RNA sequence: GGAAUACUGCCAGCUGGGACUGCUGCGACGUAAGUCAAGUGCUGGCUGGUUAUAUGCCGCCCGUCUUGAAACACGGACCAAGGAGUCUAACGUCUAUGCGAGUGUUUGGGUGUAAAACCCAUACGCGUAAUGAAAGUGAAAGGUUGGGGCCUCGCAAGAGGUGCACAAUCGACCGAUCCUGAUGUCUUCGGAUGGAUUUGAGUAAGAGCAUAGCUGUUGGGACCCGAAAG
RNA sequence: AAAUAUGUAAGAUCCUUGUUACUUAAUUGAACGUGGACAUUGAAGAGCUUUUAGUGGGCCAUUUUUGGUAAGC
């Protein structure tokens, strides 16, 4: 009876080995806090070169037509896609591409990356969808409530314990802040990061501010289509 | 919604623990296999279990001749034959090169020939005790499926066209 | 166990934890509405006077008051009003205990007890008014506007209240 | 062979965690460090106008 | 919808040729002949079947040859030989190469091959009275095919 | 250049507060004693149905016939009871289960309690290779790949060897044909070699038979009834 | 033509070494086959088999029609 009881003590060691990891995470988190500062500032930093360059730019532009010469900004931006519209009155067609994005039901969500090819595939999907870039923060709010667990386990959520100790992650650090930074930057194997577990299952919008007309496009004045600003507003409502 | 999801649910599983067991021994023996498989490493013991659970279509008769050439004839130098179904007697070559043979059931003649040759005829329970890890083992074999009671059925069977 | 299907067998006493979070109401709720807690007083009506401990809200307004009467006794309320303003004693209830049971000295102790808070009250009533004070007591609701003054103050007053509440009970069986 | 493997269990049961601060100690490390750390925060914005 | 006549399919396994079609053999002529008189049977068993049995069953008297290789009439070994007209021999089991199987057995053959004497390890391939056809037993008695009450 | 804010973040969480809950690997105050999250007390007592109203299903029912049933389509006044996949053959499977390259036993005899039963001689088939009008003839080797597996390993990966189920791919053989036909005998003609072919067979494409409960199929009335009929 | 369109709509290993073949001048070549060694945005939507059943009478809309004046054709 004594000898297995000594085996139970060892469990106190396992109690240490992860905690040694906890300490590693605290450091990782401190470095990645400066990585957070960069994600926020980068968008702001782009704008500075235009601002620095041009006095000219603004006045001419409000008052009249024409454009001035010298510079121009390119932009990337990753996307989030939510299916507003149901299955009723549609071909299987477009449905099989939904199944491809992994929008299985209404109020399903999948993140997508920055490229022309996705967009073109997204065009067949289009009257399924509201889409756009949610900002750095709204995505943080998005993971916490809607995220789920991986295969080799069932659904187990994105909740606090489960991400820090668990979640597989071959490429890089799974931990809550690290994972979220890394998808948004859309660097190496962040497309493998965006092989989430699998769909975010969104609440219906509160107040129906998330529902402007299903009928309409952002150009008609509805919900449909690409819209950065509106998607962050929309996701907040999905809470 | 749906699909892949609906399709998976639409399938099935998988095995199945065999319909009826007339033998009491077979009912516990299969259960013993899932038991051994799960506490340790053994993949074979988990595999054998499924096959014992399926009926005429999974359970393989293997002949002495089929053992005699295949694992036996100085190939690997005398492993453990896991015959899921039963052995059948059919061979004379003034056989066999040893061996410790494992099966659910043997014919009398098969037990007799095998012990004289070497090893022990071992109905599989004795094998499981001594070998448990399941190394130095081959899971040998099918058929099963081959040609005499396949989709060669129903009249004057059942060629190409 | 064993075999053979499968009935029980019993248990408990567990949990768990809270602690900073224990606390947060526990003074407090008082903070939103003002006032002390119970025991609360007739200032008004009559000048010199009186005590009661607020056993109940049936809801707020409809409030239960008590003291003693095993035999012949003394009275008792459910009332939506008639007369009561707060003092400076506070417990860790608001106002829940109850029946109308007491008994051993209760009326009398509560009577000696009042004198002090009431005697503290009447100068502050002269300092503000008296005739006016009735209209406040009549309300009952209450509470926000002005929770003041002093009185001086507690230890014994708590003791009666704590007892009254404990007293309010009874077990022991009976037919009458 | 066996004593090399184990037992038992399980156990999810609830998960619905957030903001706390106590569950907001668990979901984080960083966000706690960062939590002091924020805004973005300084300076300069004026040139950009002035130009 | 049924009676059972609706459906049933069709009443009898016909209409299978006519309109319907699939399976079995259909549409016959084709051979007929031999009749019910000059007919069956000739019994045929592979030499492997005696060959297996060569060790149990068996120490079978002499001559020259060994310990296990034994002379055996195949006629005494085959069941339902007595209603059969004649008993015919085939050829061996399995073992590497284009393949032998060792016995130097052999007797009592009512027909044997040119691929049954030759791949059998050299033998005294001996034929029966019945086999030869050129057998004369004009009157008198013997050889006489084996009968049993 | 000081001049709100649109659209936007965080943490700082102040603060009012409804409705539904009740052994694991940790993160946080504390050198110390240890403790904080994850995975409620105090009083007064001790529901299903059935008669009738509000609101909604309802556009009965149930069926069926139908593309569409409330149907102004069809059937039934009401209720109790009766009232529809039966038996086995034969062919094909499924499923177990016993002996297994053969298995199988009518019926006798002996014995037998109630018929039953049992021992045995063992009445008699689809397998044990095939082709085909029939004469007549008659064989077992070999890989290539994925992947189940062992070992040699290194070990939370993995390859190279070595053995192969299985399936796909290839050749090769045994009969049938179709064509040269040796050795030759030399009236006669029996038959090695070798190839092409389509089909059928054999090896790594090797195995049942028996009864069982069940499904289908044909049948016999054949799930039941309904017609004028001959 | 050029269609412009738009749905479609099929389609996404290499080397060396030896040995064998091959169709085509006792002639020129490849390409076959082997044997051996070398070196290389998605996610269960999914392969095969036995047996089984209800048809083997449809309807409406949307788009593109074809006949019909049209039609709950």
């Amino acid at each position: 009876i004594l000898t297995p009881e000594s085996q139970l003590k060892k469990s106190k060691a396992q109690q240490k080995t992860a905690e040694q990891v906890a300490a590693e995470r605290a450091a990782r988190k401190a470095a990645n806090k400066e990585k957070r500062a960069i994600i926020l500032e980068r968008n702001a930093a782009y704008q500075k070169e235009y601002e620095t360059a041009e006095r000219n730019i603004i006045q001419a532009k409000r008052d009249a037509k024409a454009a001035g010469s010298y510079y121009v900004e390119a932009q990337h931006k990753l996307v989030f896609v939510v299916r507003i519209k149901g299955i009723n009155k549609i071909p299987p067609k477009p449905r099989k591409v939904l199944q491809l994005l992994r929008l299985t039901r209404i109020n399903s969500g999948t993140f997508v990356k920055v490229t022309k090819a996705t967009l073109e595939l997204l065009k067949l999907i289009e009257p399924y969808v509201a889409y756009g870039y949610p900002s750095y923060s709204t995505i943080r709010q998005l993971v916490y409530k809607r995220g789920f667990g991986k295969i080799n386990k069932q659904r187990v959520p994105l909740s606090d314990n489960a991400i820090i100790e668990a979640n597989l992650g071959k490429y890089g650090i799974l931990s809550i802040d690290d994972l979220i930074h890394e998808i948004i930057t859309v660097g190496p194997h962040f497309k493998q990061a965006n092989n989430f577990l699998w769909p975010f299952k969104l609440s219906n919008p509160s107040g129906g501010w998330g529902v402007p007309r299903k009928f309409k496009h952002f150009i008609q004045g509805g919900s449909f289509g690409n819209r950065e600003e509106f998607i962050n507003k929309l996701v907040k409502s999905m809470n | 919604m749906g699909i892949d999801h609906t399709s998976k649910q639409h399938k099935r599983s998988g095995h199945r623990t065999a319909p009826k067991s007339d033998n009491v021994y077979l009912k516990l023996l299969v259960k013993l296999y899932t038991f051994l498989a799960r506490r340790t490493d053994a993949p074979f013991n988990k595999v054998v279990l499924k096959a014992l659970f399926l009926s005429k279509i999974n359970r393989p008769p293997v002949s002495v001749s089929r053992i005699a050439r295949a694992l036996k004839q100085e190939g690997a130098a005398n492993k453990t034959v896991v015959v899921v179904g039963t052995v059948t007697d059919d061979a004379r070559i003034f056989e066999f090169p040893k061996t410790t043979v494992a099966a659910l059931r043997f014919t009398a003649g098969a037990r007799a020939k095998i012990v004289k040759a070497g090893g022990e005829c071992i109905t599989l329970d004795q094998l499981a005790v001594r070998a448990p890890k399941g190394q130095n083992t081959l899971i040998l074999r099918g058929p099963r499926n081959s040609r005499e009671a396949v989709r060669h059925f129903g009249m004057g069977p059942h060629k190409g066209k | 166990m064993s075999a053979q299907k499968a009935p029980k067998w019993y248990p408990s006493e567990d949990v768990a934890a809270l602690k900073k979070t224990r606390k947060a109401a526990r003074p407090q709720k008082l903070r939103a509405s003002l006032v002390p807690g119970t025991v609360l007083i007739l200032l008004a009506g009559r000048f010199r006077g009186k005590r009661v401990v607020y056993l109940k809200h049936l809801e707020d307004n409809t409030l239960l008051i008590s003291g003693p009467f095993k035999v012949n006794g003394v009275p008792l309320r459910r009332v939506n009003a008639r007369y009561v303003i707060a003092t400076s004693t506070k417990v860790s209830v608001e106002g829940v205990n109850v029946e109308k049971f007491n008994v051993e000295y209760f009326a009398k102790e509560k009577l000696t007890k009042k004198e002090k808070k009431e005697a503290n009250l009447f100068p502050e009533q002269q300092n503000k008014e008296i005739k006016a004070e009735r209209v406040e007591d009549q309300k009952v609701v209450d509470k926000a506007l002005i929770a003041e003054i002093k009185k001086t103050p507690l230890l014994k007053q708590y003791l009666s209240a704590s007892f009254s509440l404990k007293n309010g009970d009874k077990p022991h069986m009976l037919k009458f | 062979v066996l004593k090399k493997n184990p037992l038992k269990n399980k156990q999810v049961l609830l998960r619905l965690n957030p903001y706390a601060k106590v569950f907001a100690a668990e979901k984080l490390g960083s966000k706690k460090a960062e939590k002091t750390g924020t805004k973005p925060a300084a300076v300069f914005t004026e040139t950009l106008k002035h130009d | 919808m049924p009676s059972r006549f609706t459906k049933t399919r069709k009443h009898r396994g016909h209409v299978s040729a006519g309109k319907g079609r699939i399976g079995k053999h259909r549409k016959h002529p084709g051979g007929r002949g031999m009749a019910g008189g000059q007919h069956h049977h000739r019994i045929n068993m592979d030499k492997y079947h005696p060959g297996y049995f060569g060790k149990v069953g068996m120490r079978y008297f002499h001559k020259q040859q060994a310990h296990f290789w034994k002379p055996v009439l195949n006629l005494d070994k085959l069941w339902t030989l007595i209603p059969e007209d004649k008993r015919d021999q085939y050829l061996k089991s399995a073992s590497k190469e284009t393949a032998p199987v060792i016995d130097t057995l052999a007797a009592g053959y009512g027909k044997i091959l040119g691929k049954g004497r030759i791949p059998n390890v050299p033998v005294i391939v001996k034929a029966r009275f019945v086999s030869k056809l050129a057998e004369e037993k004009i009157r008198a008695a013997g050889g006489v095919v084996e009968l049993i009450a």
